[PDB]
RNA sequence: GUUGCC
């Protein structure tokens, strides 16, 4: 038995199919930071979306936001699910924006962000694939029988 | 509004329904006559109904190929398989009466070449007697063996059985009154 | 709590997978096996006999697994997480009775030990069947365990759903530079494996078999079938006013070379070039092994004298090789899914228990007669007591049968190896999407990505969004959330009932109106030669509503060709849907109240006739509705449910109706390798590599699939918080940036389980 | 089931010429996953 | 659609063969052959309104189907036999065949 | 799009008229098949040609389509506006069974939206029907890799 | 044009896919004789130009009769005499008939015999589908010419078939500028160096229209290294 | 070619007659026709 | 040596 902690370059995964290496760990003052303190936990670029068309995750997040904060659980199914017409109205009755894209704070430097942020909880399932039982190095060691290669 | 009342009338007699493969019905929309049979052949055991005919002479008949051949003449004779079958009753109607009667067997007539076939057993007879080159106890059945059986059994006994000479007739006012008797 | 049947369809979906759950194929067929197929073979091997001293016999009247007939308790046995950590084999043994002669007298003997069958879990003849999760809490199994797996001498493993195509039927083939051809494979229960192939020689149509010597032309082997008069050739292949007679006459005057012209001179000619399998007898007629010769072969049919139902059988297959000639748009292809076979677990391994039991009670036999050739040894010997010394010859053959993937038959002497595998523990669901995968064949078609592709008959049938990549990218496929598959009822009711309902026997009608009118095949042979189809089609539904006859019957009825289909031969996919009668449908909310309330099932809907199975086929004669907002007065068989597509392994994706098509695949292929956790005894099991996580949490945007298998009971990781943006530069392409906090504070704390054993061994001295 | 020969080695999937000739197995090696860094220089 | 086209048809089919019935009174040694479904769970044939055909074999059982369709270009004939003597009798010629289907 | 259908049904129905363009390349019976391929080839484009120019800037992904990032002019067009019509190595979504593509489509109908072309965008959803035809063109993408 | 392309140009195969030959006529406009050489090259097969044949006898006569369509020969603008189509049934080597029985009735009606078991039906009834399929006038080997327009008004005439050097030979068709494709060919016909251009001109045609370039040069080496 | 036998069905065929005529006469049935 | 997977 063994257990570790997730350092970088182990595999996060999205659910929709959009792997990932982690990049660097950094310290918790580094990130952004909203009108209440929330830290945000996980990061992506925005270089994804374009390319994968990966509009699910977008939808994700919107009936996503909402349903903590209303206090239950949302059903997003296959051929319909929770609309989102309905579900921006339970997010603007608390005082966040519209569509999600809530405003943020720079946390290296004080001052706001010239843009916003989309922003929220996503469904992050860890996988396999973890580092250390893949680095491997061979000085001068075994050779075979038969061939005396490596 | 009408009813026309039918009611069943058929025990013992297995009639038989017949099928020419050859002939049509009508010729320009006239129907012809069914022709006159010379005399049937019945074995038993496998119902095979071999119906002779007989043909028409000189004019289309060519009798010095036929004789020079085969030497059986003004015979063409046709087998027919007989099957059974539930259901099919054969009907015929009296004024505002229908009596019913069961089918027993259907055969389906197919023309059987009997000389042509009789025409190779007499050259294979001649090919033995030019050059002929040339003792039963008994035997076990044994639990790692076959014997033959199922279809090609069938025909082991469809070869040698008691034919039955038929004498060809036209009644069909005996048996038609027997039925309006019987309620 | 006003309801309506408009949205409330759904809540019958749970009543559908309640009483038949997610592991319908596997168990379903096991316990087909173990209570009723096994007596049907005893009654197939009885009475082994001993040439020698011929008064001695022993045969089988029963056979039973697991309890006996004397004590009649319900079964002593070690339970399964006991057997599967000490690498032993879950097994109750099987009981016979037997009656032979010892000596001066017959005797019969109950409870005869021969072998120790193993019993997957969540079979009826295991201990976990009907548990109420206390005796299972003694057991420390796991409630929400699928089942359906042998734990051979350790190491868990399952053999797959295996597909092949459709024996007993026929297909066509279109090739350019070498001609056209069509298969027709059939296999006649014992001991034969044929296929026959009509092949197009420079523009004659000829016959090859595996057991002729050479070619055979086709007017030989009609006229040997007994049709003869050589103007019904043309009759029943071409029929009248078309093209077909120019193609076809060619071949007619191959009677006048070899000079024939009636049914006996056609049977030898085939016999004079058969290929003669010495039976070491030979007593060959020379009319009679031509009788056999047009006996064994095209094993759908068999004869008693007349050969007429056979012969038109070859009518039928050669139609279909002149209409290709003619344009090359008649062609079938061979990955069409309505000619696929899937045929499941139980009555696959039932052939595996012949090739055992034959080799059983021979051996046995050649134990006795090297006894019985004693001349004291003849009067007070008894047999039994060397039975145990062959008893276990099916034990260690059914053991490395499960263990060994590979699969060494002899009566049809075929090596199917890879034919079951180890089971993921990964994840939960990754020990469930493994139960519900379809393994093809690999016939050598690498080149050709037709059966690579995803054909459109497949809406619901299984699943289309979920399959590997890479080395598979066509050929692993996934079954359906709502899936059930077919299985053999009977045909010789039908043949009688049929011809109640108005149809004809073959032997009546000349073959110059069945192509005017249609056809019924039933299994592919042609039996009514009715007309008018639409009244007849539509009262054999009406009967199959009311439930006369079983249900997974289908009326496929095309029109391309004048023909309609039957089929009852079972191992077929089907999926169930609801009658639409006319512009109203059979929904009828009231009944869809009293399901809430509790009193009738799923199964009841079936049985007054608001439920139907549909499968491949009769979707191409039904016209089937999405919506009951979309009804036509001339539209049936509305969708059940219209989420049904995706399997239980792809249906924790949210919202997969906005994404791209692609980017749900590439989740399927990684969903199966989560960390998250395994089962509720997942911290007693001693397997070789598992991986566990310390703080898991449901997902927060659930799905109607993943409340089905209760994913949200134990599920596999965390739901963070995440601001999409540009930071730092480290991530460019799909990185993604973590706080050193989070993680401290308990972030993905995985943890790893590994084991290692040894075995102390005594040895000779 | 058939013997593995002279013939049968020499050529085929990586069984000479290949494998072992062509392209070799080598000491001093080591093989890790790779993720991003900007704050260094090319090369 | 395509379904209409069938039920005139076995409409003109009622009249075809209740013409046929017709003619045939004259007895003239004339035949025809149908078949009736056995297994049962006599009669008398009927008009209906308009034309329409049925039997009611059973003390309830009804059949309404009743269709002249099979065409044929041969010549069959209806004849006896009696254990295997001399009782070959041609009595005559069949005209036509229906049959008979029990409506669900 | 309804102009674009209204184009379509208009040359759907000259099958019992018969007439035939008979370009030169020897068409026997697929003018309509290539010229439906061409109108729906064009309006998926100037629907494209909307969603440029009338839109604000700051939209995200219209600044890496103006740079050479990642993304294009067809990439955006089908996340707002239009997904487009699939192509199986240059072939329209032929037929499954019976001259039709699925059992929800009326027979021998040989219009877009029921054999190739899917209207709505990702945007708005997919219907079941659309969703298998997209699920196909997703396949032959990993096919050709292999 | 892709992989399929590039494959069978270093392999040199002999039976190449679609080897269509490209050759230009000799005036603009269309004057109803541009389109009088498509007649002259392609495979006129002449169950186009027959419309009924029969078989008849009177007493003792085993002949086969076949008449022509004389109506059509102008409206497809073929230009023929009636002698080279009975010329032409001699022409088949697959028949094994004798060489000149051939006897001309009229100006449309064509008769030839056959006379010696059992040939006489045989022999009249394999010739009866094996002489609708015998070719009379053009190329023994190609199968269909198609006459396009470019940007321009000029017109070419495109040949799907094998052989070349019947091409450049026939009248209407400039043997100046004729390329084609199908390499090992033009080895054949127009020396050496002819060949060693024409797959210089051949890659980087099928790496032009797949949007990336490789070079001049890199097939300019590849050019010479195989001749 | 229709060249149906009556009372056989089986085929015709041309026959070298007395003389060298041409008589069509089939095999396996009595027929004949000039 | 043989399979499974990235
Ligand atoms: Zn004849």
């Amino acid at each position: 038995r063994q257990n570790r902690r997730p350092e970088l370059g182990d595999k996060f995964s999205s659910r929709h199919g959009q792997k990932g290496v982690c990049g660097i760990i950094v310290k918790q003052e580094d990130m952004p930071f909203n009108d209440q303190g929330i830290v945000p936990d996980i990061i992506m670029n925005p270089h994804g979306f374009p390319s994968r068309m990966t509009v699910g995750k977008m939808i994700e997040l919107i009936s996503g936001k909402a349903g903590v904060l209303n206090g239950t659980l949302e059903y997003g199914t296959c051929f319909g699910g929770s609309k989102l017409e309905d579900m921006s109205k339970i997010l603007v009755d608390q005082g966040f924006n519209y569509s999600g894209k809530d405003m943020l704070y720079s946390g290296i430097t004080g001052e706001c962000l010239q843009a916003y942020i989309f922003f929220g909880p996503i469904y992050y399932q860890k996988l396999k694939h973890m580092v250390l039982d893949k680095m491997h190095a061979r000085a001068r060691g075994p050779r075979a029988v038969l061939t005396r290669q490596p | 509004i009408e009813e026309f009342p039918l009611k069943i009338s058929g025990e013992e007699e297995s009639l038989h329904v017949f099928q020419y493969a050859n002939r049509p019905r009508l010729v320009g929309r006239k129907p012809a006559e069914h022709p006159f049979i010379s005399a049937a052949r019945y074995k038993p055991k496998s119902h095979l109904w071999e119906i002779d005919i007989p043909l028409d002479e000189q004019a289309f008949y060519n009798k010095d190929k036929a004789e020079s051949e085969w030497n059986g003449v003004n015979v063409q004779t046709l087998k027919g398989v007989g099957v059974e079958n539930n259901g099919q009753y054969a009907a015929f109607v009296k004024d505002m009466q229908v009596y019913l009667v069961p089918i027993e067997r259907v055969a389906q007539l197919k023309p059987f070449f009997k000389y042509i076939d009789d025409a190779n057993v007499t050259r294979k007879q001649e090919d033995a007697r030019r050059n002929p080159n040339p003792m039963s106890v008994k035997s076990v059945n044994d639990p790692s063996q076959n014997r033959l059986t199922g279809s090609l059994l069938a025909h082991k006994v469809a070869d040698e059985e008691a034919n039955i000479e038929l004498t060809w007739a036209e009644g069909t006012f005996e048996q038609f009154k027997d039925t309006i008797v019987k309620e | 709590d006003e309801i309506n049947t408009a949205q409330d369809k759904w809540h019958l979906l749970p009543a559908f997978l309640k009483v038949k759950g997610l592991v319908k194929q596997h168990l379903d067929s096991f316990n087909y096996f173990v209570d009723t197929d096994l007596k049907k073979i005893i009654k197939a091997n009885q009475l082994i006999l001993s040439d020698v001293d011929p008064e001695f016999y022993l045969k089988y009247v029963d056979i039973r697994v697991g309890k006996k007939s004397s004590s009649s308790t319900k079964d002593y046995l070690t339970p399964p997480h006991e057997c599967r950590l000490r690498d032993m084999t879950y097994s109750a043994p099987i009981y016979v009775d037997i009656e032979y002669t010892r000596g001066r007298n017959i005797i019969m003997h109950k409870d005869v030990e021969i072998g120790r069958m193993p019993i997957m879990l969540r079979s009826n003849k295991c201990i976990l069947y009907d548990a109420d999760e206390s005796k299972m809490a003694k057991l420390n199994e796991c409630p929400l365990d699928p089942g359906g797996y042998f734990i051979v001498n350790g190491t868990e493993k399952v053999i797959l759903v295996q597909e092949q195509l459709s024996k007993n039927r026929i297909i066509v083939e279109a090739d350019e530079k070498k001609g056209i051809v069509q298969a027709s494979v059939t296999s006649s229960t014992h001991e034969r494996k044929s296929k026959t192939y009509v092949i197009t020689k420079n523009g004659k149509i000829y016959l090859k078999h595996n057991s002729i010597a050479e070619e055979i032309p086709i007017a030989i082997v009609l006229k040997a079938c007994g049709i003869l008069s050589d103007l019904e050739i043309m009759q029943l292949v071409c029929g009248n006013d078309s093209s077909y007679q120019d193609i076809f006459a060619v071949n007619l005057e191959e009677s006048s070379k070899l000079d024939i012209y009636t049914q006996q001179q056609a049977l030898e000619y085939i016999g004079a070039k058969v290929k003669t399998m010495r039976r070491q007898k030979l007593t060959i007629l020379q009319e009679g092994i031509e009788a056999i010769a047009t006996t064994v072969i095209a094993h759908l049919t068999v004869e008693a004298l007349d050969f007429r139902e056979k012969a038109l059988y070859i009518a039928m297959m050669t139609r279909r090789v002149v209409m290709a000639m003619y344009n090359p748009k008649m062609i079938d292809d061979r990955d069409y899914v309505g000619n696929k076979r899937l045929e499941l677990a139980g009555q696959l391994i039932s052939l595996l228990f012949e090739d055992l039991f034959k080799k059983f009670n021979n051996d046995f036999k050649l134990s006795i007669d090297k006894v019985l050739k004693k001349p004291n040894r003849a009067m007070e010997y008894d047999a039994l007591l060397s039975i145990n010394v062959h008893s276990n010859n099916i034990t260690s053959g059914l053991n490395r049968a499960i263990s060994t993937g590979n699969w060494s038959l002899k009566r049809f002497k075929m090596e199917r190896a890879g034919v079951t595998h180890v089971l993921s523990r990964l994840s939960y669901i990754s020990a469930l999407g493994m139960m519900t995968r379809i393994s093809s064949q690999f016939e050598k078609s690498r080149k050709v990505s037709g059966p690579r592709a995803l054909q459109p008959s497949q809406f619901g049938m299984l699943c289309t969004a979920d399959t590997p990549e890479g080395e598979a990218c066509g050929l692993v496929k996934n079954l359906a959330l709502m899936t059930h598959i077919t299985t053999d009822d009977e045909e010789e009711p039908i043949k009688k009932l049929c011809y109640v309902l108005g149809v004809e026997d073959i032997t009546l009608i000349d073959s110059a109106s069945l192509h005017l009118n249609y056809g019924v095949y039933l299994n592919g042979t042609l039996i009514g030669s009715i007309r008018f189809p639409t009244k007849f089609v539509t009262q054999f539904r009406h009967l199959r509503r009311t439930g006369k006859v079983s249900e997974f019957i289908s009326i496929y009825s095309n029109s391309h060709q004048m023909a309609v289909h039957i089929a009852t031969d079972g191992g077929r996919i089907c999926r169930p849907l609801i009658i639409v009668s006319d512009g109203q449908s059979r929904v009828k909310d009231i009944h869809l109240r009293k399901l809430l309330d509790g009193e009738l099932d799923f199964d009841d809907f079936l049985k007054l006739g608001l439920v139907e199975y549909l499968d491949v086929n009769e979707e191409n004669d039904s016209y089937i509705a999405l919506y009951e907002k979309d009804i036509v007065p001339s539209m049936t068989h509305l969708e059940i449910e219209p989420f049904t597509i995706l399997g239980a392994v792809a249906g924790l994706i949210p919202y997969p109706h906005h994404n791209q098509s692609p980017r749900n695949t590439y989740q399927c292929a990684m969903g199966k390798q989560a960390i998250g956790a395994i089962a509720y005894n997942q911290f007693k099991r001693i397997d070789t590599l598992l991986y566990l996580m310390t703080y898991p949490q449901q997902p927060m945007v659930k799905t109607k699939t993943i409340e089905l298998i209760d994913y949200d009971k134990l599920p596999a990781g965390q739901n963070a918080t995440v601001a999409v943006m540009s930071y730092s530069g480290y991530d460019i392409e799909d990185a993604l940036v973590l706080n050193k906090s989070s993680i401290d504070r308990g972030f993905g704390r995985c943890e790893t389980r590994r084991k290692t054993t040894t075995v102390l061994k005594r040895y000779a001295n | 089931k058939p013997i593995r020969g002279f013939c049968q080695r020499l050529k085929g999937k990586q069984g000479r010429f290949r494998g072992n000739l062509s392209g070799k197995r080598v000491d001093f090696s080591g093989r890790t996953v790779i993720s991003p860094d900007p704050n260094l220089s090319i090369d | 659609k395509e379904a209409a086209a069938e039920l005139e048809l076995l409409n003109a089919d009622h009249q075809h063969i209740l013409r046929k019935l017709k003619k045939m009174n004259n007895k003239p040694e004339r035949f025809m052959v149908f078949q009736l479904p056995t297994r049962l769970p006599v009669g008398s044939i009927r008009v209906h309104k308009s034309g329409k055909l049925s039997v009611k074999i059973g003390n309830v059982v009804m059949d309404i189907g009743k269709g002249a369709e099979t065409t044929f270009l041969q010549d069959v004939i209806a004849l006896s036999i009696a254990d295997d003597a001399s009782s070959a009798e041609l009595l005559g010629r069949v005209d036509g065949k229906i049959v008979v289907t029990p409506q669900i | 799009v309804e102009i674009a259908y209204h184009k379509c049904d208009e040359l759907i129905t000259l099958f019992n008229k018969g007439e035939l363009e008979t370009q030169p390349g020897c068409n026997e019976e697929q003018t309509l098949e290539a010229k439906i391929g061409g109108l729906l080839s064009k309006v998926r484009e100037e629907v494209g040609d909307v969603c440029i120019n009338e839109l604000d800037n700051w939209n995200a992904p219209l600044i890496m389509a103006t740079c050479g990032s990642k993304g294009s002019t067809l990439n955006v067009s089908q996340m707002v506006a239009v997904v487009g019509q699939q192509i199986i190595s240059g072939n329209r979504v032929p037929d499954g069974f019976q001259d039709r593509s699925l059992p929800h489509f009326p027979k021998n109908s040989k219009t877009p939206q029921s054999k190739g072309f899917v209207r709505n965008s990702f945007f708005s959803g997919l219907s079941p029907p659309e969703f298998l035809f997209h699920a196909i063109s997703g396949r032959e993408g990993l096919v050709d890799t292999a | 044009l892709g992989v399929p392309r590039i494959k069978e140009i270093i392999n040199a195969s002999k039976v190449i896919s679609t080897p269509i030959i490209n050759a230009v006529l000799v005036n603009d406009n269309d004057e109803r004789a541009a389109r009088v050489v498509k007649g002259r090259v392609e495979k006129t097969l002449l169950s186009d130009v027959a419309f009924y044949v029969q078989d008849v006898y009177k007493d003792n006569l085993s002949f086969i009769q076949v008449r022509i369509d004389l109506g059509t020969i102008d409206k497809l603008q073929l230009e023929l005499t009636i002698e080279d189509i009975a010329v032409a049934i001699t022409r088949a080597s697959k028949l094994k008939i004798q060489a000149s029985d051939v006897n001309i009735i009229g100006k449309d009606r064509i008769a030839i015999n056959v006379f010696p078991e059992n040939d006489v039906f045989y022999r009249m009834q394999q010739l009866r589908r094996a002489l609708p399929d015998v070719v009379v006038k053009g190329l023994p080997d190609i199968s269909r010419a198609v006459i396009n327009i470019r940007d321009d008004g000029k017109r070419e005439l495109l040949v799907e078939g094998y052989g070349l050097r019947d091409v450049m030979c026939t009248d209407g068709v400039i043997g100046s500028r004729t390329t084609t494709n199908h390499v090992l060919e033009v080895f054949s016909v127009l020396g050496i160096e002819a060949a060693r251009y024409s797959i210089i001109r051949e890659i980087n045609y099928t790496m032009s229209n797949h949007g990336m370039s490789v070079d001049p040069r890199h097939i300019q080496l590849l050019g010479d290294v195989m001749t | 070619m229709l060249s149906f036998c009556p009372s056989c069905n089986n085929m015709l065929l041309i026959t070298s007659g007395d003389s060298g005529v041409y008589t069509l006469a089939c095999r396996s049935c009595p027929y004949e026709f000039p």
